DNA sequence: GGAACGTATATACGCATATTGACGGAG
DNA sequence: CTCCGTCAATATGCGTATATACGTTCC
C-alpha cells in the first residue's frame, strides 16, 4: 500500500504528466489520508475562479483513491514520532499524515523524504 | 468504524478465511477489492481503476 | 511468491462473524497471527509481528539515548524489627 | 454533548483552575477533537522539565474524555465551512475542530468565540 | 445508600448462566445499573463503581501537581502548498 | 488470576449480584469473605479471624526486638 | 481495605500490642503487600538467634492475611507516582505497595505518613 | 524460556548495541519480571531530556515481552533462596527476579551472573 | 397472608471461535 | 481427476440478559 503525501495529490489532481506516470506505474493500493482531502477541500475554494472544476477534478480522484480517517491508532503514532523525534511545530501536518502510513504498514510517497527521515519505520519513496 | 483487533488465519472449507469482528465489519452485500504487497493486505470497497482516474482528469480541462 | 496480487470479492458469514475469504496469492498461511486496523474506508490485514522484531521493530529504527542508564541498587530499605 | 475548544483542553491539562470550575459544571458528554489531540500530545513534550507531569495529567484526561476519529462527515463539514467562509490557511486547525463539533451535533466550548463566529451552524458556549 | 460505612458478608459462589457470580446482600450491595470495575491480584479481588465523569476527572486532576505554567498554543499548523 | 474486567450489577431474583470473569473468578467449593467499606467491595477466600491471629501470636514468645 | 505498611506487618508478627489492639479494631478488610511477605521472609534470616521463631509466627500471619500479588495493574500506578511526584530511589519499594493500595483503591496505614504525602488519591492512616 | 536481568533491559531500552545484538539470538520466550519492569518506569523520568524516548523505548519493548506478575509462587522461590544462601539486603531485587525465572523455569539471562551463582537451581547465561 | 429477601435452577441471545461436507470450474 | 474458490451447515465457550418458585424471618 502507498500513501501519497499532499504535494504528490496536488500533482495528481493537475495531471501532471511527471507524477501520473509514476502513479500508474506503482502496484499496490493507492490511499489518501484525510487530512490530505481537508487540505484539498480548501484549494478548491482558494480562487473565485474555477472552483467547480477544481471541484470537479477533486471529485474524481475521491472516487478512486480510499481515504484513510484519522483516528486513534494514527494519533497513537503521532505521539511517538513525537517522542522519538521532538516536537516540530511546522512538521505537525505532515507527521499527521505519516502516522496514518505508519498504521496501516503502508510506503509514504513524497517529494520531501528528508523531512520524513526522523519518524523512524516510515518506508519512504522520494520522487 | 475506527477499531482494531487482532485475529489468526483460520480454514473455510479448502480457503484461508480472516473473521472481521464487529466493529471492523463491512457490509453483507459489498463489493471489495483486496491487494496484497509483501505481507500487508489493504481492502477497501471497490472504487475503480487508477487509469480511468488519470483518464479522466487529462479528458477534463485543467485550471490555470 | 509475487511481490503484489489483487482479488476482488464480498464477505460472507462463518459463524457468527463477518469473514473475507483470501485466494492462495493472498493468504498469510495458516496459525499467523493477525493485526487488523480499520480507518473509515479502509481495513489493512497484516501479521503480528512479536518474537523479538522488537530489536528491529523499532528498537533500532528509533533513537538511543546518549548513555545507558546506571542502575540504582539498594532499593530494600533497612526496617527496624 | 460539549466539544472542548483545544485552548480549553490545554488550560484542563494544565490545571488552569478557572477551566476546571467550569467544565465540571457541564452536563452531558464532554469530547475532545482529534485534531485537539494531537496538538495535546505534542505538548506533553515541548519542556523536558514537565513532560512526565503532563504525560500523565493527559493521559488521565483520556482515560475519561472520548476522542472523536476524524472521518467523511467531519471533511464533509469542513468542506461546508470553507465554502461558505472562505478559505483561510491560518484557521484550518480551528475549523477542522470546529467541523467535528458540527458532525456531532455537539456544542463547541471555547474562550475565543470572536475566531468560530463565521462557522455557520456552530452550537457556542463563549466563556 | 448503606447505613454503615463498613458491612461484611461470607458465602460461596454461584453459577449463573455460563458465568460465575456473587450474590451481594443489601448491605453489601452498589445501585441497580452501576458500572463496576473489578481487579484481581492474588487472593483479593477488589470491586468498585467506575469514574467517568467530569467530576471524577477533575477530582483526579485536581489531587495530581500542576505543571508551572500553561502552554501558549502553537498557531499556524498548516504549511503552503505550491498548487491550490 | 492478575486480571482487570468491567462490569454492571444485575439483579438475580430478589438478590443482586456482580458476575466474574474467568481469569478472575474463585472456584465453585470455596468460602469467601466479602468485606464492603464505603463503596469498595473486597473479595478473598475466608480465613481465620484477626482477633484469632492475634490469639496465636499470644501463645508463642515474642521476638527479641 | 487497609494495606498494611511493612512496618506495621513487623509489629504485627511480632505481636506489639499497641499495634495487634489497633489492628483488631479496625472493621475493614486487613491486606498484606506480597512486597511486605519478601522482606518479612528475608527477615526471617536476619539474625542467627530465633530464626524459627520469626518463620513460625510469620506462618501463622500468611495463613490469615490475603496477600496482594504485585502486577501489571500496580506498576501502572507505580508509573503515576513517578510522573507526578518525580523519581526517587529511597522511595521506590514504599512506593509499589503504596502502589498497590492505589490498585485495589485501599487504605495504606503507615507509621510513616509523611513520606506518602506526595502520591496522589493514596488515602492514609497514620498510626 | 529467558528471563532477562534488568541490566540486560535497561541496555536494552536505551540502545546498547552489545546486548541488542545478544539478544536477537535467543531462541523462544523472552520474559521480564513485574520488578524489572518497575526499575525501567523509573529510569523513563530521570533525566528529563531522554524522558521521550525510553518512555518509547520502554512501550514498545513492553507491548513485545510478556511481564512476570510476582504471586505466591515467586515469594516461595525468594523464601527458598533466603533459606540456602542466607539473607542480603542489598541483593533483595536480583532475588525477586532470579525467584519469578526459578517459579517459571526460565533461564536467567545477565552479564553479572556471578552475582546470582547463590542461588540453587537457577539456569544461568552468562554474557 | 404476605412483604422482604437469601437461595437454586432454567432458557435465551450476542459473537468470537471452532470444524467439517458438498458443488463446480479451470489447470 | 485434483486444486480450491464458492456455497454451506453446526458446535462450544462465555459474557450477558431474563425468567420462575421455594424457601426462611418478621410484620
Amino acid at each position: 500500500a502507498y500513501v501519497l503525501d499532499t504535494n504528490v495529490a496536488i500533482h495528481l489532481r493537475d495531471g501532471d504528466p511527471e507524477v501520473t506516470t509514476r502513479v500508474t506505474a506503482l502496484n499496490g493500493a493507492i490511499l489518501l489520508s484525510i487530512i490530505s482531502r481537508v487540505e484539498l477541500e480548501g484549494g478548491v475554494y482558494r480562487e473565485a475562479a474555477q472552483a467547480g472544476l477544481r471541484r470537479s477534478r477533486l471529485d474524481v480522484m475521491l472516487k478512486v483513491l480510499p481515504v484513510l480517517d484519522f483516528d486513534g491508532a494514527a494519533a497513537d503514532e503521532y505521539r511517538r514520532i513525537v517522542e522519538s523525534a521532538g516536537y516540530s511545530r511546522r512538521k505537525v501536518v505532515d507527521r499527521m499524515i505519516a502516522a496514518q502510513a505508519l498504521a496501516h504498514r503502508a510506503t509514504f510517497v513524497t517529494f520531501n523524504a528528508d523531512d520524513f527521515r526522523d519518524i523512524p519505520g516510515l518506508s519512504l519513496l522520494a520522487w | 468504524h475506527h477499531a482494531r483487533a487482532t485475529g489468526k488465519t483460520f480454514r473455510s472449507g479448502n480457503s484461508e478465511a480472516v473473521r472481521l469482528p464487529r466493529d471492523l465489519a463491512f457490509g453483507a452485500d459489498v463489493e471489495l477489492t483486496l491487494i496484497r504487497s509483501g505481507d500487508v493486505l489493504t481492502i477497501y470497497p471497490s472504487k475503480g481503476s487508477i487509469a480511468d482516474l488519470v483518464a479522466t482528469l487529462n479528458q477534463m480541462p485543467r485550471p490555470d
